RNA sequence: AACGAGACUCUGGCAUGCUAACUAGUUACGCGACCCCCGAGCGGUCGGCGUCCCCCAACUUCUUAGAGGGACAAGUGGCGUUCAGCCACCCGAGAUUGAGCAAUAACAGGUCUGUGAUGCCCUUAGAUGUCGGGGCUGCACGCGCGCUACACUGACUGGCUCAGCGUGUGCCUACCCUACGCCGGCAGGCGCGGGUAACCCGUUGAACCCCAUUCGUGAUGGGGAUCGGGGAUUGCAAUUAUUCCCCAUGAACGAGGAAUUCCCAGUAAGUGCGGGUCAUAAGCUUGCGUUGAUUAAGUCCCUGCCCUUUGUACACACCGCCCG
């Protein structure tokens, strides 16, 4: 078949992935996020936060 | 007297002179080519800057609990003009302060004590308060 | 007092006796203010007086301490040039030789015709810079 | 815990943000008594979702 | 706490009240009532305290009130 | 003296206000004399509250302007201590009486304003408050010393003490007594 | 400034004076504590208001008859 | 009668009252040790300076965070129909400290490149689904947001002295914050140790400011653009210079047209710091401290908005409509 399929991803914006579906572009790490800012908003009601200010 | 009582601008300018009389302080060769910190743009005007800075070294050890080569630099560091970029703080030289403190320790006015830092010898503490009253003897406090 | 002399000529640039010694010397190319406050102290003379108050005996020593800096124990890192390239030594370059040296390195980078010499010959910025909104002479 | 992030997906319109916050609380009661009756009585009689951590010694 | 300046007002405000308290506790009323009239005459926050502290910034400005420039073309 | 502060050396007694009009917005000695000009930072939250604070402090406030000098009130007080010192050596007076004359001589007597008629500029002459006069006179002379020392070898202290002399004795070599008379010359015309 | 009283205050203020006319004084603090016991006002700031208006009404009721 | 307004939530400002603390302090001695007679005295002691010693000491003012209280136009004087309220003053924290939440109806506003949300259409093996290389940085030009400057109220070199909001390895897949010792001018290297964190970094020993030298009205030592050579760090790789450091080179610019933005009290302005993105890297954004003014207590002139009355050939609503 092939002798390659991959090349070093060890750092950068391609070796971390966000939990929408493996979406990116929307660089995220904060306090152990790995969680997408669009959906973070939809989880304002869900637990982690309730808005108070 | 305690060194607290007197002015400190006066303190150093008599303590620097004191040392240079007594043959004290074996100085590094590099002393006429030395910028003295990363945030300067020039060498000092002073030709006896080493004597002056050793004064200020020994004084701070009298007050605070004593700390190493890192902390001395942080006390001395200032503002760095990066030109077109906005100014920021940064630390100065290290290898100068590492020669200062070892030169003092050769005279046994300081010594590596416990709890991660040099502390000033009782012989050192004697000599500070000895000249502290000499300041008040001079002008009149 | 001290009416003896004023403006003078030294190597390749005319230096006034109006200004302080260190700052006067800087006008000569290849010598900045930082380079001069060293060389004066190796020469063991005052920098606290004017350049018109130096004698001929003194300034004769200045240029020697300048042009052989390694032999008067000014460090290698403190020079303009360390291993020029294709000349094999540490060097210190002064006024009219500086320009001659400079023009060589331009010529060299069009000889090989690297990216550098092309950018030079086209009159565009050598280093990583945008030219889209930078320049104008034109508009 | 502060989180200061965009209120608008796919940024357009007037620039707005949103402050969220979580407030944790800690407090601890020090006892000195046999470890048996402590570990017996502690883990029971807790209605809400509130955490407890027992330590062997600290002093 | 504070800067070089605000410390000066703090040490003044404390020593003024310190003196008063010593008379309030070990000496009679009419001693310290007198001293109170003198200080509060040229009140300059010797026996009182400012309630003013910094306001919290909101977005769209570098300051709490000042705003970024607005362009229509 | 033991019950009323000087200035650190300068008497606030033997100081007068030589108008009946402009007193009760110029005061410096009723009990308002203090060792230094500074405040805790109360100066204004009412319209009347502005008036009360000293003239010497007001002068220090309006001295620091134009970007680089804002928020440097301690540097500003250095310039004022030299000012009085230079004024006393130079002419020999209670150097506050100099300043009081300098303020009173620089305040306008009549002023103009705008009025909209026919979409074209017309002007109308009107009068001026005592509180306006004081505010204007403090502004004008401080602009002089700021202007002069912008390329002169002379320091701002020297420039400012010169500017209070030529105001205190009118002579039209100051930026103030010039600019005062310009306004009044307009106010005569359109009236 | 501003701070013109709303209708929620003026509705209950009238009621509380009608059915507990006797308990009232003309001091702020006494009329507060009465309103705290004869009813519950679910806020603290709201309580401090309703007392003050109850006080201000009771001044006028000791003159001619109120029409509210 | 209902929704919005208000009420409400958070935050700031008032507690020598209450609650309780070696992962927080203070005071008190017990102290013994160091220090100088520096003051009475002699060096001891008494007093002064911090640190170790501190307890089975005492306390909770300071620090921390919980339960409570306090402010209501409450009192007084004017004014108002004497109603609803408004103005001044006493007490004092004055009835506005700043934010969060926010109606009906609408827009052919933005987003199919947040979405394993989704219709329809297209494409689907010579693929619009994978590796290697290049580009999004390419310039005779036009515009916007900002940063740094044009000096003496300054720059430069020494000396003194103050802070706060936070954050940190054991996480993503290979990675943190750093004290201390040693080596180097510097970037940096190297050896050891702590930190799950009011425990270690950090009593965050920051800048402006403050104090003393030097420069002298000079495109000057102001300004640091452009540009040559050399040294380090990150990475698999640094060329079209990743970033950082050293020496040299030394431009425009000497207060800015027509126009125009933003701001009312710890506010504007000056000044530094933390977080975000981050293998390496903020001139950006988001928060925080520090220094801290001048001017107003108004008005409908301009720009715009709310309510009533009036006129209309308008309703795709004056950016409208319409005439020769």
């Amino acid at each position: 078949q092939q002798l390659y399929w991959s090349h070093p991803r060890k750092f950068g914006q391609g070796s971390r992935s966000c939990r929408v579906c493996s979406n990116r572009h929307g660089l995220i790490r904060k306090y152990g996020l790995n969680m997408c800012r669009q959906c973070f908003r939809q989880y304002a009601k869900d637990i982690g936060f309730i808005k108070l200010d | 007297v305690t060194v607290k009582d007197v002015n400190q601008q006066e303190f150093v300018r008599a303590l620097a002179a004191f040392l240079k009389k007594s043959g004290k302080l074996k100085v590094p060769e590099w002393v006429d080519t030395v910028k003295l910190a990363k945030h300067k743009e020039l060498a000092p005007y002073d030709e006896n800057w080493f004597y002056t800075r050793a004064a200020s070294t020994a004084r701070h050890l009298y007050l605070r609990g004593g700390a190493g080569v890192g902390s001395m630099t942080k006390i001395y560091g200032g503002r760095q003009r990066n030109g077109v970029m906005p100014s920021h703080f940064s630390r100065g030289s290290k290898s100068v302060a590492r020669r200062v403190l070892q030169a003092l320790e050769g005279l046994k006015m300081v010594e590596k004590d416990q709890d991660w830092g040099r502390k000033l010898t009782p012989q050192g503490q004697r000599d500070l308060d000895r000249i502290a009253g000499q300041v008040a003897a001079a002008k009149k406090k | 007092p001290e009416k003896f002399q004023h403006i003078l000529r030294v190597l390749n640039t005319n230096i006034d006796g109006r200004r302080k010694i260190a700052f006067a010397i800087t006008a000569i190319k290849g010598v900045g203010r930082r380079y001069a406050h060293v060389v004066l102290r190796k020469a063991d003379i005052d920098l606290t007086k004017r350049a018109g108050e130096l004698t001929e005996d003194e300034v004769e020593r200045v240029i020697t301490i300048m042009q052989n800096p390694r032999q008067y124990k000014i460090p290698d890192w403190f020079l303009n040039r360390q291993k020029d390239v294709k000349d094999g030594k540490y060097s210190q370059v002064l006024a009219n030789g500086l320009d001659n040296k400079l023009r060589e390195d331009l010529e060299r980078l069009k000889k090989i015709r690297a990216h550098r010499g092309l950018r030079h010959f086209w009159g565009l910025r050598v280093r990583g810079q945008h030219t889209k909104t930078t320049g104008r002479r034109g508009r | 815990l502060r989180i200061t992030t965009r209120k608008t997906p796919c940024g357009e319109g007037s620039k707005t943000w949103d402050r969220f916050q979580m407030r944790i609380h800690k407090r601890l009661i020090d006892l000195h008594s046999p470890s048996e009756i402590v570990k017996q009585i502690t883990s029971i009689s807790i209605e809400p979702g509130v955490e407890v951590e027992v330590t062997i010694a600290d002093a | 706490g504070g800067g070089h300046v605000a410390q000066i007002y703090a040490i003044r405000q404390s020593i003024s009240k310190a003196l008063v308290a010593y008379y309030q506790k070990y000496v009679d009323e009419a001693s310290k009532k007198e001293i109170k009239d003198i200080l509060i005459q040229y009140d300059r926050t010797l026996l009182v305290a400012d309630p003013r502290r910094c306001e919290s910034k909101k977005f769209g400005g570098p300051g709490a009130r000042a705003r970024y420039q607005k362009s229509y073309r | 003296t033991p019950d009323i502060k000087l200035f650190g050396k300068w008497s606030t007694d033997d100081v007068q206000i030589n108008d009946i009009s402009l007193q009760d917005y110029i005061a410096v000695k009723e009990k308002y004399a203090k060792y230094l000009p500074h405040s805790a930072g109360r100066y204004a939250a009412k319209r009347f509250r502005k008036a009360q604070c000293p003239i010497v402090e007001r002068l220090t406030n309006s001295m620091m302007m134009h970007g680089r000098n804002n928020g440097k009130k301690l540097m500003t007080v250095r310039i004022v201590k030299h000012a009085f010192e230079i004024i006393h050596l130079l002419t020999g007076e209670n150097p506050l009486q100099v300043l009081v004359n300098a303020i009173i001589n620089s305040g306008p007597r009549e002023d103009s304003t705008r009025i909209g008629r026919a979409g074209t500029v017309r002007r109308q002459a009107v009068d001026v408050s005592p509180l306006r006069r004081v505010n204007q006179a403090i502004w004008l002379l401080c602009t002089g010393a700021r202007e002069a020392a912008f390329r002169n070898i002379k320091t701002i202290a020297e420039c400012l003490a010169d500017e209070l002399i030529n105001a205190a004795k009118g002579s039209s070599n100051s930026y103030a007594i010039k600019k005062k008379d310009e306004l009044e010359r307009v106010a005569k015309s359109n009236r | 400034m501003g701070r013109v009283r709303t209708k929620t205050v003026k509705k209950a203020a009238r009621v509380i004076i009608e059915k507990y006319y006797t308990r009232l004084g003309n001091d702020f603090h006494t009329n507060k504590r009465v309103c705290e016991e004869i009813a519950i006002i679910p806020s603290k700031k709201l309580r401090n208001k309703i007392a003050g208006y109850v006080t201000h009404l009771m001044k006028r009721i000791q003159r001619g008859p109120v029409r509210g």
